[PDB]
């Protein structure tokens, strides 16, 4: 037991949320949120969620917080609850995620329509006049 | 219920409280919302992976997508508010009073 | 462990070599003597964010190709790409990609 | 709410198969061809009983069948099997496709002998 | 905006509400709420001005916070029971957080503060849509999970909503703020009967929606957003003022008007469950809503306020656009008391 | 002439030769003269764990041959 | 409120994702498949109220599988007593728990 | 011996980057009827060492008003990401064998823009901030099409594992299967690293320079692995290493050639290029490459 | 007839990228429904054994279920070898 | 063969843990050695902490994070 590494990861996550929850100098708040997102991604990756952790680290960090900082720039215990068996010759996470195209037709339809409406709504809101 | 889930929920509560404080900078409001969705993603992912709910692996991605879309909308709104005042201060939105 | 050690090594080497670069010329003594907020640049970032979300949706495609329900997955993947193209076309025709 | 029963340490003693995964992969096709009946009985009992404690004898039977299979290989086709599993062991993926020649030697040897 | 875009956004709002209403999976309910939230924002900003932008951003903030709380409640429920179906909540305060999220979505006290501001900022059509259609989905979810709710918290927030609406309506000269406080009080009346009978909640919702539609269409026809601006309507359209006064009396809960039907039934239902004090207090507090309705009626049609000279020119023109459903809405919000037992249709 | 560019390029080539080759040699030295075993999919990991236990020296690379079947 | 379109039309829009034991891809089982199966079978058609009073055993077993509070409590008690005896000095773990066992395939 | 492996990966890349500058100057000079540095050293071989020593012994001009925190952090992030993105690559065997290696590289490349943002915002100047905003917008714009092209190409590989790309191209290169995607990928990699014709924008400056040049070399190496598959024999990986290094050197020299051969775009011109020529073609070819294995019953194995 | 050809000829000039993209997308939509190898791909996906084949308990009334893998009855993969 | 070996190893580890619990809990008044926490008598797959709870830290780290940390 590496002194319950997940415990330290969770504590650092909470410390980061406390750090930018005071909201000092919103770029410093954003950087604290970047560190917190990195810590949470590390938590998910260490748990075993490689694909979902990489989704966090790519989408969240590289797109959403990047756009946040861009707009701001324009302005002024463990190891016990786990399993025993194996997964086969694949990862169950990848199979469940890829099931979105064979099982989740309804989810794909609603999410795609929502994203298209989001694009249209953004255009209308940012039209100005 | 292990301590990690409690830590994540405490993080979410801290983010929500910080959103409710409103020192200034509505951008910080959006930041608090995004911290809240990040905590939601992390804890939902941990719960789903742990119980081996294979079809539930869909849900976090969906959540992320939708939440990020919301952020975009919020950012747009912020710009227009700033586009009227030049700054994103909360107290500038005092025109409407109960 | 190995990935953590590799990241730690890379960060440590970069930090040490930056510090020595920043401190070697500091041992010798020398003289030691706005608003505009363009709106198109915001639309570029927002469009990038939306298209990145749709890419996130598209990502599980390499594993989606082994499901035995090939017709349905092909239909849904083509549907997602069609709506991505439709978003691009709508933003194009509404003068959203101009300078 | 009750006491869980576990078999004694003596009931779990069996002559174990002490060959590595490379040897097992090299012999796997003929092993499945020859040891099908005890393996199928064990797996049927395992999926129907849903209990490790109710399928202990069948594990001993499948171990015995594997040991007999390897004993026949050792008596008749030890050397070509040795080169075949050494080749399989070298590869980091343990791919069959890199030394079809050693596989052909081993397969013709076992076909001629047994 | 482009009429095609407006039609698409309205259809997206309605499709989000229908997705909430027809789905049995919590994630699909959250997705429907997200879709409705996304498509509602431009509708509030059809007329571009800083007031509408402020109202839209306030609404977006409140609704996004409510959605985050809803997701947290869903995830805690999943943690304590691996269920996604919308059923009994299966857990402690996870239900409390679900109730808080739905209360913020509906505008119940103590989360009532955003309703008057958003209603004042937006125009009359946007206010009509906001105060009528945006209540169906959260109320549907609450009706689905009604057996889970703790009666103490729900009844406390309902009584708070009634009290706050009654008191806050007394101080208003703007018509939109009056409508917002009326909505808050009516939602308070609606959610106090959820622990006992959801059919009564739905009946109150139908009656309130009819009355609100009639009131907003009458306000749009005589395009006034202020008490004094409304006081000039008699010099042009006295029949509009008379219909408005009758509708206001109906919204006050006076028998034999239609608006008396819900409260009556609700009170009746609450007496079957050995509850007396709360129905009494609710009636005595709705007296305040009646008072400010009656003040508006005094300023509208029972007295004739001074007019202006240019009004004469307005005498020579007729409304080009006519609302077809306005006559029906008035009759349904005024004269449907004798058809009360039809509530057995499980409306 | 143009071949005077070749020296520096050669240096680059040598610098780009070192990493990959090095890894291979290390993979030969740490994994007992064979290719390093890759473990995705959690079944190859089980195979490696079984190999580690059988050897008795707590190393997956050591291979127990038929000679150990008696 | 709830308009059960899926049952009227037989569409199955989102019922496939509601429970762990409903046709996972590649027949991958949930961690608590048996407990959830038992609890669902017991409570089918009984209704929520009678279901809540009468299927309490199966639901308690399902929750124990999901969160394992009792198992961790028992393990922690055993470990605490072991630590107490090993600090007092009257207990010595066998080589099996010290790393000196003979591992088996 | 994992520390030795990390060091033997990390040091030769830096040496390669130092010598790349000499090659870039030398290659360009001979392309312009002149020579590169040929005085400092036998053939300019000592020029990078003299450059490094002079840059490290030159005074650093700290803005005297900037945030020292981010001013120091930005080069750290740049170097860390540049050196980290080499870990996943298999030459033939990777330092770290990742299941989702390509996705990891995508995430790192997505992070790469924070250094630009922080350098611009800590520069304490409106004009440098405007330039940084332009650079960040261009980078995110082109990484969109990078990601789409990358997943379209990987649809024939069967996974995100980088090693499997060697097995996929054992008989034929990937360039023949899809050359248009390779063309757009090459242009997108040119535009990502702010290289001509897209180059619109003492110690820390050298740090950023080494980070950019290491990113250039890594991008060329990744392109060579992705589209020009080298045959790997398990019993002698040196042949694969030699072939991979030769192809990477050829691609880097091709970048130098393109820099030497063309004028530069305007900002709006490259924006239009991407958003109105690459994205539609990228989406169409993504649809084509989704449907193609299903039409031809040629789906890759791994799942 | 003539108007469509004129429009395509005008689009092939000064807008070739859009013409190529639309053609490729339309072909990607249309072709899979006409190819005969999509069923082959589905069958290939069906024949990939990811799980252990759990044996069936024999009752003497399954003439189509083999008792051993070498028995002739059961699904065959000769067609896949021929591919 | 792997399934049989897995079942045998898991059962043998559980037997060792039961023996150690019987030795340790001999003085605790209300303890019942090897008492199930479930009402059902059906076999339940043991957790990782049920097998490795009393064992040493290094092999706990192995069984928990070896596959995740193997690169
Ligand atoms: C009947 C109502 C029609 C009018 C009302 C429309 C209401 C809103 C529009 C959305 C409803 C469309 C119906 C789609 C429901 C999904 C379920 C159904 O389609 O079956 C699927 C069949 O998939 C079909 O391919 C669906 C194709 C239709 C979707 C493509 C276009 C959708 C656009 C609809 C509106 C979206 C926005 C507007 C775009 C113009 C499931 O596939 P299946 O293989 O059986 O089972 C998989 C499970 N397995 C693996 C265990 C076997
Ligand atoms: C920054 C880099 C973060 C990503 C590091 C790990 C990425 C990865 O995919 O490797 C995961 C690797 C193996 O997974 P697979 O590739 O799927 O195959 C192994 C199974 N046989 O396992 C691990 O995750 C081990 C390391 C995880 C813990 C640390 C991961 C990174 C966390 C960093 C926390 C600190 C961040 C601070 C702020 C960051 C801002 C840039
Ligand atoms: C690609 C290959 C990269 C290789 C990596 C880089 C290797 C770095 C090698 C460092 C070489 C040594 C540099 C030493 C020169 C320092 C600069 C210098 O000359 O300063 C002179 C300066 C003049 O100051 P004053 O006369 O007092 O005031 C006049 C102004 N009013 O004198 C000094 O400060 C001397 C500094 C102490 C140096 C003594 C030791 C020699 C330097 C060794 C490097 C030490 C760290 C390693
Ligand atoms: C449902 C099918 C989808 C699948 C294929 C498409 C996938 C991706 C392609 C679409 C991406 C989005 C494209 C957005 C289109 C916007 C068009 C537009 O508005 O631009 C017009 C120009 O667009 C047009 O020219 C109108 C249509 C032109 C032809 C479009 C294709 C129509 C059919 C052609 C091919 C038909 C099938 C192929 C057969 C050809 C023979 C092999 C103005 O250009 P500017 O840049 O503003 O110029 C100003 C500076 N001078």
């Amino acid at each position: 037991m590496t002194m319950y590494i997940a415990f330290i990861l969770s504590t650092i996550f909470v410390i980061g949320f406390v750090g930018f929850s005071s909201k000092p100098s919103p770029i410093y708040g954003g950087l604290g949120l970047i560190v917190s997102g990195g810590v949470g991604c590390g938590i998910v990756l260490n748990f075993g969620g490689s694909f979902l952790g990489l989704m966090v680290f790519l989408i969240y960090l590289g797109g959403m917080l990047v756009v946040f900082g861009y707009t701001t720039a324009m302005a002024t215990g463990d190891w016990v609850i786990y399993d025993t068996g194996d997964s086969g010759f694949f990862s169950e996470e990848a199979m469940g995620i890829a099931a979105l195209y064979s099982y989740g037709t309804w989810l794909v339809i609603v999410t795609g329509w929502s994203l298209l409406i989001g694009v249209v709504v953004i255009m209308e809101i940012t039209r100005g006049n | 219920m292990p301590l990690v889930y409690m830590n994540i929920i405490m993080a979410f509560a801290i983010a929500l409280a910080g959103l409710l404080m409103y020192r200034s900078h509505l951008m910080s409001s959006l930041l608090c919302l995004e911290g809240m969705m990040l905590s939601l993603f992390i804890m939902s992912t941990l719960i789903i992976l742990n119980t081996h709910f294979t079809l539930a692996n869909m849900m976090p991605i969906i959540l992320l997508v939708f939440a990020a879309c919301e952020a975009a909308l919020g950012l747009s709104l912020l710009v227009m508010v700033s586009n009227t005042y030049g700054t994103d201060y909360v107290q500038n939105l005092n025109l409407l009073q109960c | 462990m190995n990935i953590m050690l590799t990241l730690l090594t890379n960060v440590t080497l970069a930090s040490l070599l930056v510090l020595i670069a920043f401190w070697l010329p500091q041992l010798n003594a020398y003289s030691e003597k706005r608003l505009p907020f363009s709106m198109k640049f915001f639309l570029v970032a927002i469009t990038f964010l939306l298209f990145d979300l749709e890419i996130a949706l598209l990502l599980p495609l390499p594993w989606a190709s082994q499901t035995n329900n090939l017709k349905t997955m092909l239909t849904m993947a083509l549907f997602l790409l069609i709506l991505l193209a439709a978003s691009l076309a709508y933003e194009w025709t509404q003068k959203g990609l101009e300078w | 709410p009750g006491i869980v029963e576990l078999p004694t340490l003596e009931d779990l003693k069996v002559q174990e198969v002490k060959v590595s995964s490379s040897v097992l992969k090299a012999a796997a096709h003929h092993y499945g061809a020859q040891c099908d009946k005890p393996n199928k009985e064990f797996m049927l009992c395992r999926w129907e009983e849903k209990d490790p404690r109710r399928c202990l004898e069948e594990g001993k039977l499948v171990n015995q069948c594997a040991l007999d299979f390897f004993r026949q290989i050792k008596r008749h086709c030890a050397e070509p099997f040795t080169e075949y599993w050494t080749c399989i062991d070298y590869s980091g993926l343990q791919l069959f496709r890199h030394c079809r020649k050693q596989q052909a030697k081993f397969d013709e040897c076992v076909l001629d002998k047994l | 905006m482009n009429p095609i875009i407006y039609t698409t956004l309205i259809m997206t709002v309605m499709s989000g509400t229908m997705l909430v209403m027809i789905s049995s999976h919590w994630l699909l309910i959250w997705i429907g709420f997200e879709m409705n939230l996304l498509a509602m924002i431009p509708v509030l900003m059809k007329n571009f001005n800083p007031r509408a932008t402020e109202a839209a951003t306030k609404y977006f903030l409140t609704q996004a916070t409510a959605s985050m709380m809803l997701m947290m409640a869903i995830i805690i429920n999943l943690l304590y029971s691996g269920q996604w179906t919308i059923t009994k909540m299966f857990n402690p305060v996870a239900m409390t957080m679900m109730t808080m999220a739905l209360a913020m979505k509906l505008g119940l006290s103590p989360f009532h503060f955003w309703v008057p501001e958003v209603t004042q900022g937006i125009s009359l059509q946007a206010g009509l849509l906001l105060l009528t259609w945006q209540k169906l989905a959260p109320l549907s979810v609450l009706c689905q999970i009604s057996q889970s709710i703790n009666p103490n918290l729900m009844l406390t927030m309902a009584m708070l909503s009634i009290l706050i609406g009654g008191w806050g309506g007394l101080n208003q000269t703007q018509l939109r703020k009056i409508m917002a406080y009326s909505s808050i009080a009516h939602m308070g009346w609606m959610t106090a009967v959820l622990p006992y009978n959801t059919t009564m909640t739905i009946l109150n919702l139908l009656i309130y929606i009819t009355m609100t539609l009639a009131m907003f269409m009458l306000l749009i026809h005589s395009s006034a957003t202020t008490t004094l601006s409304l006081s000039h309507t008699w010099n042009k359209m006295p029949v509009i003022t008379s219909l408005m006064m009758v509708t206001l009396l109906s919204m006050g809960g006076l028998p034999p008007l239609s608006g008396f039907m819900p409260k009556w039934m609700i009170i009746q239902e609450m007496t079957k469950n050995e509850s007396i004090i709360m129905p009494t207090l609710m009636a005595m507090t709705a007296l305040l809503n009646l008072y400010f309705y009656m003040r508006l009626a005094y300023s509208s049609s029972l007295t004739m306020f001074p007019s202006t000279n240019n009004m004469k020119m307005k005498w020579q023109f007729e409304h080009t656009k006519q609302m077809k459903l306005l006559p029906t809405m008035i009759v349904l919000s005024t004269l449907v008391l004798p058809m009360t037992p039809a509530l057995s249709s499980l409306n | 002439m143009w071949f005077e560019i070749l020296p520096g390029i050669a240096v680059m080539a040598a610098c780009l030769f070192i990493p990959g080759m090095a890894t291979a040699h290390i993979h030969k030295f740490t994994n007992g003269g064979k290719e390093k075993r890759v473990a995705h999919f959690s079944y190859q990991w089980n195979l490696m764990e079984r190999d580690r236990r059988i050897s008795g020296v707590n190393r997956y690379h050591v291979t127990k041959g038929l000679e150990n079947i008696d | 409120p709830f308009f059960d379109v899926q049952k009227r039309l037989g569409l199955d829009l989102d019922r496939w994702m509601t429970i762990q034991s409903a046709e996972q891809p590649h027949k991958i089982p949930g961690r608590c498949h048996a407990f959830e199966k038992e609890w669902i079978e017991c409570a089918h058609g009984i209704g929520g109220i009678r279901a809540e009073k009468e299927c309490k055993i199966e639901f308690d077993d399902f929750v124990e599988c999901l969160l394992r509070q009792k198992t961790m409590k028992r393990l922690s008690a055993i470990k605490r007593q072991r630590d107490k005896l090993i600090k007092e000095g009257k207990y010595t773990p066998p080589p099996h728990h010290l790393g000196k066992e003979d591992p088996r395939p | 011996m994992f520390m030795i492996n990390i060091l033997s990966l990390i040091i030769p890349i830096l040496l390669a980057v130092a010598f790349l500058t000499l090659v870039e100057r030398k290659v360009l000079g001979y392309m312009q009827l002149r020579k590169g540095p040929n005085v400092v050293g036998p053939y300019g071989l000592l020029q990078p060492i003299a450059d490094a020593l002079k840059l490290f012994t030159k005074e650093p001009l700290r803005p005297a008003t900037s945030s020292i925190s981010m001013f120091i952090i930005a080069p750290i992030l740049a170097l860390s990401l540049a050196l980290t993105m080499w870990v996943p690559l298999p030459m033939p065997y990777p330092l770290i064998n990742m299941n989702l290696g390509v996705l990891f590289m995508l995430a790192m490349s997505s992070l790469a823009v924070y250094s630009i943002l922080w350098s611009g915002w800590a520069s304490n100047s409106k004009y440098a901030l405007i330039g940084a905003l332009r650079a960040v917008a261009q980078t995110i714009s082109y990484e969109v099409t990078l990601a789409i092209i990358l997943l379209s190409v990987l649809l024939m590989n069967g996974s995100y594992t980088l090693s499997t790309l060697i097995t996929t191209q054992e008989h034929i290169w990937m360039i023949f299967t899809s050359w248009p995607l390779a063309m757009m990928w090459f242009i997108s990699t040119l535009a990502e690293t702010n290289r001509a014709p897209f180059d619109l924008t003492a110690g820390p400056f050298a740090m950023f320079f080494m980070a950019e040049y290491a990113n250039i070399i890594m991008m060329n190496a990744f392109t060579a692995i992705l589209f020009l598959g080298a045959s790997h024999d398990p019993h002698t990986p040196e042949l694969y290493t030699i072939n991979f290094v030769l192809k990477t050197l050829a691609l880097t020299i091709t970048f130098l050639w393109i820099r030497a051969s063309y004028p530069r775009f305007r900002y709006d011109q490259l924006m239009h290029l991407l958003w109105k020529s690459f994205l539609p073609l990228t989406l169409a070819l993504c649809m084509w490459h989704i449907s193609l294995p299903i039409m031809t019953a040629s789906i890759p194995p791994q799942s | 007839a003539g108007r469509i050809a004129s429009f395509l000829k005008n689009a092939w000039a000064k807008e070739p990228v859009l013409v190529a993209s639309f053609a490729i997308g339309g072909l990607a939509i249309i072709l899979p429904s006409l190819s005969p190898y999509t069923n082959y791909a589905i069958r290939i996906n069906r024949a990939t054994p990811y799980n252990y084949p759990v044996p069936l308990r024999d009752d003497g009334n399954m003439p189509d279920v083999p008792s051993h893998p070498q028995d002739p009855q059961g699904p065959s993969l000769e067609w896949l070898k021929n591919l | 063969l792997f399934q049989a070996e897995k079942d045998r190893r898991v059962l043998q580890m559980l037997r060792e843990n039961l023996e150690e619990e019987a030795i340790i809990m001999k003085d605790v008044p209300d303890w019942k050695v090897g008492e199930s926490v479930f009402h059902t008598t059906r076999w339940v797959t043991p957790m990782m902490g049920e097998l490795y709870g009393l064992r040493t830290n290094e092999e706990i780290l192995s069984a928990t994070y070896g596959f995740i940390w193997y690169t």
